């Protein structure tokens, strides 16, 4: 079988001299079955029960049939011969017999023999890994061939954790052992001792005078020499035998066997992690040391975290090739080639080939060391981490000083947070979601936010409390600064006035319920969204005339309860969105607002809407979605340029026909309302499509089929 | 299987073994019989004879013939079988002992496997018919396996030592067989005269015994005798064979004079007794082998694989350009060199990155277009015909040396060699260098550029500074001491040292008297004192001091007019004073992302400016002067802290670029149509002043 | 067929035992067909039926035939030895022949042989399959991989239907224990009262006194004392066996087998819901884990409907 590996030299050796035993045994008793026998001739002078050895030469006459002679070579075989050399070759038999079953209990007794088994064949198996051969060499791996490697190296792992608990196979080697020695000892003592009772000439008084007529005899037992001789030759192979013994049972008092040190191998090996097993995995890689160190070489990168690590890396790279991480290419919100990397072991060296990659994300990978092959990814420019522990090299940030502009972090932990981000040389762009305050890391995760020169856009979910003075420094740069705290409101304290760069200050969820002067003395400022910020009342919009540059009033998601008539004094706004508030009526003063272009009011309490909504000609989109709102004044259809008209879920009565006056019509929504029925004109209108004409289907049946027709062929052609 | 290396001799011991143990065996059984020994006494007590009654039963008769069997009887007519099989058991068990050791045994096996895979390979055909895709990479692995057998067996000589220790053993047991066998091959006889004093039990004391087969152990015995006679004599035919040629050496000179490959070696020891085993089993596999163990057949077959991988139209597909409009080829992790790429005559430059290995032609004389040569992270070697044509035609290099030795040591040969480009890094012992002061037979070296982390400039620059012309050092946070071998620059005309964390501009700077211009950058300026020497440098006229720490700007720049080129972006400048703008010969002045109070009216002075930079200043006053100066034509004001911009400023009629980015302006006057090369790309300005023109203008505008 | 697994170390212990019995069998058929004979020389002296054993010494002259000893020898041999000492190797033979039948009737019978070989196919394929390695390590799985690993499950299930209603196999196993330590108690009470009767030196009294001119005879069983010992050292094997046979027994009343409780295993493992299984299943299960633990922990995972879930909601 395969337990060749297991047997050691000493082993084959007493397999060998117990073969040699048993041939011994197997001679010895054919020889006593077919002709041991004793050939006793009477002594005719008998003097005090001994033999007293007192022309032509004559012959004895005994008078003794052959048959006298038959019974007195029986008598005295049984009674004056010793009982050595009639069984010593049953004695040898016995002796080899335990011997034998001693050296292969192992090999039987079901509790060690499971163990032996499952040992051998998971090492056979490694040894046979192709995965051993490239480890050693060190890639091509089949995928039959790397699932074998990885459920093979899970084999190994699962088979140390069954297999270190317990120490039997080398608790019964011993005892074993200690068995086959001692028993040798009494085998050369009682041996030794009586060997000489194997004698040729043997004198019997066996006291039959009644039945052959004489009482001493002078027996010759022609097989004594010969077995003289076999017990000598076995008492060699026995000597032999011990002395093997000797040296196995020293070979298991010179060191613990249960202790294996991996010391020569993880000292050659690359791989010096490996960790030194303990109890029966120790002994058996102790007894494959004897056999062949080859095979515990090739077992030794079996057992290695470090061999994991690259197998585990390795592995990773032949799963995810190129060309599915091609098919899985994406755009993010800036249309930018970006790779969204999700429960990923690792970042694979097939992403790192590329060289248009822009947008390198990574979400959820544990620990991942970055190689520098990144530097060949020329038109790097983002980089997103969320939850990823990232470690990284020197030529990586060489080529992120020189090309990288962004850089999202994304983190539940401070440790998540690299310490390298920090020595960027172009970092512009830079997202840090998750808690930025700690014990001595307050702003101090961060703190090589004074290195980066360049940053022009922060946006901050940390759930924060303050702002650190750094980024009002390097606000000289920096244009955007978006802090989400989850419901925590910041101390301000006007600390914020070297905003002159900024132009979009977003406090979204930031809960102030009022505006402090830094909002309002940032000349540079055009985005303004108080979102969440539960504004029961907005009164400081009269101080933002000397704020020439704002733009866009996205007043929106807000509890703010009415609109003061001073809103009629502004006129430069364009997307003035009031959506997602309780505002009671829109106002005229509104409509005084002549640069509109975007009109968002959804989610109000609009009691109606008025006419002076048609004094918006540049307005492009308009929503007064989920409004109380009846209808639509022709002054609304004079202008040309509405788009998309976001007018659903409302009450609207009727639309007026002036809507044949609109022209630009592209997405509507009337799911919802009280259109009794579709005017024609909502069909007349050319940009308005199938995909923006978002309505009902009886009343669209209620139009002329012909008309139908021609929208669909505008649909279709 | 090791029936490979059972050579004759080995095979016919086996055999003789065999037949030895037959007749053991054979003797065994015929000792069984129980019958062996046949004794009458002497002495008993046309012619009628008649028998002589001997008077004794069957069992006096058994006990004569057992007593004289025992006693009279020679040991070897009784025990000559087992003899027999004892020493045919020890023939057997040391005929195998070269084969069946722990350490011997793997290495066989190693021999054999990789000579069987030498035997199949194509490549050894395949090499044959080189002397005379898949399969070369199959040849490349086995010839790694060829070189990792060297340096796995060859070392030792266990193998060689054991056979002779095997063979002296069967010659020594032999010879014990031979001689005291034939000493007792008489003492087997028919007739045996038996004298046990046994008189007492039987009668008589002296017998005449026959043994019924010592004829037939007669005839065993000689039989033996003869084969023990063959068998010794095969081993004493496998000692001459052993010893009458050393057989720890194997000449390859007869594959020498058949392989036209002369570079075939003479391995020894364990190599060369397993060379000799598998030539009695074989010839045709050394001869085969031959051609594996050559390392210059390895390097033929690397140019063969090296000219199969890439095709001339892949080259066609790999052309492209370089930072000097020079036809490069970019050879990226290459095992070699293909005479492929040779083969292109148009190319103007070679890229060759982390190919390491690599031993330079004369095939590159092919291509005669070459000026460019980039040697990045490769120990390259060379011919002689190499180093004569790029002796006279090279003249453009550009390598890195991430490792010193991956520096070749052959550059300093040229002459004709112009650019260098020198990259890398460099350790403590900066002197010791040199491969870098033997640039003194270069002759036309006019750049050098060394981003390396140099604290001591060579002397080998001091050598170089006659016809040297460029400097461009990148230390990278490293201190640059032992300015005088700077001081010893003299036709020196360019110096661009990056992070060489030079405190105070040296007296080298001014001991150049032709430097056209200067970088000190990322060098830690805090004061500019030095400058009155300054004046010596008449070719100077850029100053590109930027990213620097000058805190205040002294009445020394008057030393110098010649000045054009002024950098002092990102400094540390608090107020210019009154004598920067009388130098009037200024036209390229840059004090960018610094932090200046104000701008004093002295700037009316610099008419022939054509760049004034002050970006990101906290300048609130820009006096109507520098809009007087009208040859100004790039003025870059961004994201200072001024107020209005000018109305007069169609003034201007040569102002081609005004970044005036990020400052706080309120409405752009209606003169911009007056300014004849000022655009909205370059006035840049945040779009809320970019909605500032009227109508008209926008019309004039946007037709420009 | 890999029935190793079936065996216990008392099955084995008992295996090697019997073939030692076999050889003892032979050996002493062997000597009592070749060399068993007697020697009789007759009494002179005869004292009512019995013998009265009362310079130079002279041989007793008997004036028989050697072919009237020969008839002498055959016919004290028939009569008066006693049959102990005739036919113990046949006995031996026969006893351990019927143990060797005990041991291997369930692997002969196909009732029991059928569902035994069901039983082990399926646990070495459970073994060795990879989602049982894939949820002890307990998602990455490959559809050839997850197709056979259902077919496995629906097997494991069909064939928990098919096992868990029959108790033959369990049966079978506790007749043959029993006849086999009964067998053991019987064989020892019979051969101690008669390994006394194996002597040496016999008197026979057979009245051939017309055919010899004797009728009492002394006679010599040469290979009486060998058997003596075999029979004892015999006696000694059957000890053993019926020690082990007897530890056996205790293991089968020790605890219900037919109940199989995955206690431990579903309390270590994630899956506290892996069903306790019943009869010949439990048997088999019981067996395995006397083998190895690690097989019968590894079937536990094959057996829970929450691996199942996972199984599905990881191919979903
Ligand atoms: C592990 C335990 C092993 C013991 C098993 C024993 C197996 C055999 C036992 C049964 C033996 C049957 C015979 C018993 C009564 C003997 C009858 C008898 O005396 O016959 C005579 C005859 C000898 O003839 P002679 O009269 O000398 O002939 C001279 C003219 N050519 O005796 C015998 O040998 C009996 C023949 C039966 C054969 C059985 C085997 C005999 C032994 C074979 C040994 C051969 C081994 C050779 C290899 C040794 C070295 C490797
Ligand atoms: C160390 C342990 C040693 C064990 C041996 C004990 C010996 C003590 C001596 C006892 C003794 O004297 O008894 C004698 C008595 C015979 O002589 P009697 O005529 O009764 O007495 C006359 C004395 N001249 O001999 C004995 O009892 C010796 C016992 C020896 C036991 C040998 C064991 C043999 C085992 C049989 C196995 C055979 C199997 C063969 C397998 C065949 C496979 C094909
Ligand atoms: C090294 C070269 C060795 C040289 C010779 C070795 C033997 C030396 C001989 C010593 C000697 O003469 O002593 C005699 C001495 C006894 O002789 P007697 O018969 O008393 O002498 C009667 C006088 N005519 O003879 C011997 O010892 C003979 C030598 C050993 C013979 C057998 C050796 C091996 C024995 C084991 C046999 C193994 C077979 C197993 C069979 C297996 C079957 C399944």
């Amino acid at each position: 079988p395969a337990y060749r590996i297991l047997k050691p030299w000493w082993d084959v050796f007493t397999d060998y001299i117990s073969i040699v035993m048993l041939m011994i045994a197997v001679f010895g008793g054919t020889l006593q079955v077919t002709q041991d026998k004793m050939i006793c001739l009477p002594c005719k002078w008998v003097t005090k029960d001994s033999c007293n050895d007192s022309t032509g030469p004559t012959g004895i006459k005994y008078d003794l049939d052959r048959h006298q002679y038959n019974y007195v070579d029986a008598v005295c075989y049984e009674n004056r011969l010793h009982w050595f050399a009639k069984y010593f070759p049953y004695l040898v038999l016995l002796h080899t017999l335990i011997f034998l079953a001693c050296s292969n209990f192992w090999f039987k007794f079901p509790r060690t023999s499971s163990k032996l088994e499952h040992f051998v064949s998971i090492l056979l198996k490694c040894f046979d890994s192709p995965w051993t051969t490239r480890a050693l060499s060190e890639g091509v791996l089949d995928k039959k061939e790397g699932e074998q490697a990885k459920a093979l190296f899970e084999k190994v792992k699962k088979f140390r954790t069954h297999v270190e608990e317990g120490d039997i196979v080398y608790r019964l080697y011993m005892r074993q052992t200690i068995i086959k020695v001692i028993k040798f000892a009494l085998i050369i003592c009682y041996t030794v001792y009586y060997v000489h009772n194997i004698k040729f000439d043997v004198d019997c008084t066996v006291d039959i005078e009644s039945l052959t007529g004489y009482r001493t005899y002078r027996c010759a037992h022609p097989l004594a020499t010969l077995f003289k001789i076999l017990a000598s030759f076995y008492i060699s192979l026995v000597i032999f035998y011990g002395l093997i013994c000797m040296y196995t049972l020293w070979w298991m008092l010179r060191r613990s066997l249960k202790k294996y040190s991996f010391e020569s191998i993880r000292e050659e090996s690359s791989y010096s992690d490996i960790p030194d097993v303990k109890n029966d995995f120790a002994f058996m890689l102790h007894l494959i040391d004897q056999y062949d160190p080859l095979y515990s070489k090739r077992f030794a990168v079996f057992l290695s975290e470090v061999s994991e690590n690259k197998l585990r890396q390795l592995n990773l790279n032949n799963e995810w090739t190129l060309d599915k991480l091609r098919q899985r290419l994406t755009k993010n919100a800036q249309d930018k080639l970006e790779l969204h990397l999700f429960m990923l072991s690792g970042i694979p060296d097939t992403v790192f080939d590329l060289v248009e990659l822009e947008v390198l994300k990574l979400e959820l990978i544990p620990d991942v060391t970055i190689p520098p092959s990144i530097a060949q990814l020329t038109g790097l420019k983002e980089l997103w981490l969320y939850h990823t522990a990232a470690k990284i090299e020197a030529p990586a940030l060489a080529f992120l000083r020189e090309n990288l502009r962004a850089l999202h972090i994304k983190f539940t932990d401070i440790k998540e947070i690299p310490l390298w981000i920090y020595s960027l040389k172009t970092l512009e762009e830079l997202h840090l979601t998750g808690n930025l305050s700690a014990e001595n890391n307050r702003y101090i995760v961060i703190d090589g936010l004074r290195e980066l020169k360049r940053l022009k856009v922060l946006r901050l979910k940390s759930n924060l409390s303050k702002l650190p003075q750094v980024v009002t420094d390097v606000g000289v740069h920096l244009q955007k600064l978006s802090i989400n705290n989850e419901g925590t409101k910041l101390i301000v304290l006007n600390s914020l006035k070297k905003m002159v760069n900024l132009t979009e200050l977003e406090l979204i969820r930031c809960d102030l319920e009022r505006i402090p002067h830094s909002i309002f003395s940032l000349h540079n400022l055009q985005e303004i969204d108080l979102k969440d910020n539960n504004l029961k009342t907005i009164e400081e919009i009269i101080s933002f005339q000397h704020l020439h540059r704002l733009t866009c009033l996205k007043l929106w998601y807000n509890h703010i309860a009415y609109i003061p008539i001073q809103i009629g004094n502004l006129t430069n706004l364009e997307r003035l969105y009031l959506n997602r508030n309780k505002i009671e009526k829109i106002p005229t003063q509104l409509f005084y607002c002549r640069k509109l272009r975007y009109l968002d009011l959804s989610h109000n309490n609009l009691t109606f809407l008025p006419a002076d909504i048609g004094l918006l000609q540049n307005l492009q989109n308009l929503a007064v979605t989920a409004n109380r709102i009846e209808a639509l004044p022709p002054e609304l259809f004079q202008c040309r340029k509405l788009r998309a008209l976001h007018l659903g879920n409302n009450v609207l009565q009727s639309l007026p026909s002036r809507v044949g006056e609109l022209t630009n019509l592209t997405q509507i929504e009337l799911r919802g309302n009280r259109l009794e029925c579709l005017p024609v004109e909502l069909g007349e209108c050319p940009l308005l499509k199938r995909s923006g004409l978002v309505v009902e289907e009886d009343l669209f049946s209620t139009l002329p089929p012909e008309v139908k027709e021609r929208l669909w062929r505008a649909d279709k052609e | 299987a090791f029936r490979v290396l059972k050579p004759w001799w080995d095979v016919f011991t086996d055999y003789l073994s065999v037949a030895m143990l037959m007749i053991g065996v054979f003797g065994c059984t015929l000792q069984v019989m129980q019958d062996k020994i046949i004794c009458l006494p002497k002495r008993v007590q046309t012619v009628e004879m008649k028998g002589l009654k001997t008077d004794l039963d069957l069992q006096q008769y058994s006990f004569i013939n057992q007593m004289c069997y025992e006693r009279a009887l020679h040991w070897y007519a009784k025990y000559f079988p087992y003899l027999v099989l004892i020493h045919t058991l020890v023939f057997m068990l040391c005929s195998n002992f070269w084969f069946k050791f722990p350490g011997s045994s793997s290495k066989i096996e190693h021999f054999i496997s990789i000579l069987g895979k030498c035997f199949d390979s194509p490549w050894t055909t395949r090499a044959l018919s080189e002397v005379s895709k898949k399969e070369g990479e199959q040849a490349k692995a086995l010839f790694e396996k060829v070189k990792k057998f060297r340096l796995h067996v060859e070392e030792g000589d266990i193998l060689y030592a054991m056979y002779v220790r095997q063979t002296v053993l069967k010659v020594i047991k032999f010879l014990i067989i031979i001689a005291y066998n034939s000493a007792l091959v008489s003492k087997v006889q028919f007739t045996v005269d038996c004298n046990v004093d046994i008189q007492d039990m039987t009668g008589y004391k002296n017998f005449s015994c026959n043994h019924t087969m010592a004829h037939l152990f007669s005839k065993l015995s000689f039989c033996y005798l003869c084969f023990v006679s063959i068998y010794g004599l095969t081993c004493l035919y496998t000692l001459y064979w052993l010893f009458y040629r050393s057989l720890r050496e194997y000449s390859f000179e007869y594959v020498r004079q058949e392989t036209g490959i002369d570079d075939i070696p003479d391995v020894k020891n364990d190599f060369a007794f397993m060379l000799h085993m598998i030539d009695q089993y074989d010839p045709l596999y050394s001869k085969r082998f031959a051609v594996f163990l050559s390392e210059v057949s390895e390097n033929k077959l690397k140019q063969l694989n090296l000219n199969n991988e890439w095709t001339p139209d892949k080259l066609r597909q790999k052309l492209q350009t370089n930072a000097h409009n020079r036809l490069e080829l970019p050879l990226i992790m290459l095992s070699g060199l293909p005479d492929t790429v040779f083969e292109i005559t148009e190319l103007q430059s070679l890229k060759l990155e982390i190919i390491k290995n690599v031993m330079i032609p004369a095939t590159i004389a092919q291509l005669d277009n070459l000026q460019e040569l980039c040697l990045h992270q490769c120990s390259v070697k060379i011919h002689s015909a190499a180093l004569s044509f790029l002796k006279e035609n090279l003249k453009v290099l550009s390598v890195k040396f991430d490792d010193m030795r991956e520096l070749p040591p052959w550059m300093y040969g040229l002459r004709n060699l112009e650019e260098l480009y020198l990259v890398g890094s460099l350790s403590h012992d900066i002197s010791k260098n040199v491969t870098l002061e033997s640039l003194r037979d270069l002759k036309s070296l006019k750049i050098l550029s060394i981003k390396s982390n140099v604290s001591k400039i060579p002397q080998a620059v001091v050598d170089v500074s006659s016809h040297l012309q460029k400097m461009c050092v990148h230390n990278d946070g490293t201190k640059l001491v032992m300015l005088n071998n700077l001081k010893k620059m003299t036709n020196l005309t360019e110096l661009e040292l990056v992070h060489c964390d030079l405190e105070r501009i040296p007296h080298a700077v001014f001991s150049l008297l032709s430097l056209q211009e200067l970088d000190l950058k990322e060098n830690n300026l805090k004061s500019i004192e030095e400058i009155v020497s300054f004046q010596h440098l008449r070719k100077l006229t850029v100053l590109k001091l930027w990213y620097n720490s000058i805190a205040y700007i002294p009445e020394h720049i008057k030393k110098l007019t010649s000045l054009e080129r002024l950098f002092f972006s990102h400094n540390k400048v608090e107020v210019l004073p009154s004598h920067l703008f009388l130098c009037n010969k200024i036209r390229y002045l840059d004090l960018s992302y610094n932090d200046i109070r104000f701008i004093p009216p002295e700037i009316g002075v610099l008419q022939s400016l054509q760049y004034f930079s002050i970006t990101c200043n906290k300048v609130e006053s820009l006096p109507d002067e520098l809009y007087f100066c009208k040859k100004l034509k790039t003025l870059k004001i961004g994201k200072n802290s001024l107020s209005v911009l000018s109305p007069k400023i169609g003034n201007l009629l040569f102002l081609s670029y005004l970044d005036i980015k990020g400052n706080h302006f309120e409405v752009l006057p209606p003169e911009l149509g007056d300014c004849r090369a000022l655009k909205r790309a370059g006035l840049v300005v945040e779009d809320a002043l970019f909605e500032t023109l009227p109508s008209d203008v926008r019309e004039q505008m946007k037709a420009d």
